[PDB]
């Protein structure tokens, strides 16, 4: 029980870490797209 | 130096030792002024005085990095001004700009570089508007357009996902959480699926894990369906993972 415990416990918390690097990662991405997306289409559209 | 000669400079601040930088100026001769008047090309300052911020206050001047003087020095070659070699521009510059820029900073007229495309993002306002699902066919476009889709990360991309984690299915909370199938959405959130919380017509994927008691109300629901769903087993996703490439689906069935 304290040894499982133990095992639960940081996993559990590892689990916490890794929402926070999967949140991160989700945002890292739209956010660096949508502003590519901007300047790449502001070239396209002068370029059209 | 001859050339910085006939350019007339303000350096209104500095201290990089402020009275050696006019004095690198002077042996390169360029043309040393202490306040600035309509006439000079540009303002130097090593930082922020008051006196800069009273030139920020009137814009009828252009004020620059204290970097990009020496990176001139260091071309033996006068470097004609970059967005990055300025901290703040004149109305006749920003009316140039107007024909030479992105309105965000990207400049037309010269290419641009990790550090400058950095500044240039930091820059561009906060916002959401795009819907998710907008969102992720723009990235599954330009990583298709790109040839970015193979890349690890965005492996899952063009998979839309349901994930047995509800003892009642499509019901939001019949939801079986502690699940190791909650690891498993952070691993296909992380690598590109669209994880969706409704079994509707848009799902390709439905993930099982140990608990089969529903795979009999999954295969007779997509009895119903046009473009009808796999189901797979957990290991389908975790071995493509670790092979960071798809591994495919038809030994992972059911």
């Amino acid at each position: 029980q304290k040894e499982n415990e133990r095992l639960l416990r940081d996993w559990n918390d590892v689990q916490g870490r890794f929402e926070k690097c999967v949140s991160a990662k989700e945002a890292l991405e739209t956010d660096l797209y949508k502003r590519f997306i901007l300047v790449l289409n502001e070239k396209k559209t002068k370029i059209r | 130096s001859n050339i910085f000669e006939d350019v007339e400079f303000c350096v209104m601040s500095g201290t990089q030792p402020k009275p050696d930088l006019e004095n690198r100026i002077a042996e390169f001769g360029g043309y040393i002024v202490q306040n600035p008047g309509p006439d000079t090309y540009c303002v130097i300052a090593g930082s922020e005085n008051i006196r800069v911020k009273n030139i920020i206050l009137s814009n009828k001047h252009d004020v620059v990095k204290p970097a990009w003087l020496l990176e001139c020095f260091k071309t033996k070659s006068f470097v004609p001004w970059q967005p990055r070699f300025m901290i703040h521009m004149c109305p006749s510059t920003k009316e140039h700009f107007a024909r030479e820029y992105d309105c965000y900073g990207d400049s037309y007229f010269i290419d641009t570089d990790l550090n400058q495309l950095k500044e240039v993002f930091s820059g561009i306002k906060n916002s959401n508007e795009q819907t998710p699902e907008e969102m992720a066919s723009l990235i599954a476009d330009l990583e298709y357009r790109y040839s970015w889709d193979c890349s690890p990360l965005s492996m899952f991309r063009r998979h839309t996902v349901y994930l047995d984690s509800y003892a009642v299915i499509n019901d939001l909370s019949t939801k079986n959480e502690g699940t190791r199938l909650a690891i498993k959405a952070l691993e296909l959130r992380f690598h590109g699926a669209k994880v969706v919380s409704c079994l509707a017509e848009g799902v390709s994927h439905v993930i099982i894990g140990e608990d089969h008691s529903r795979v009999a109300d999954f295969k007779a629901f997509r009895r119903t369906f046009k473009r009808k769903f796999k189901i797979l087993k957990e290991s389908w996703v975790t071995d493509s993972i670790d092979k960071c490439e798809l591994q495919e689906e038809n030994q992972y069935l059911i």
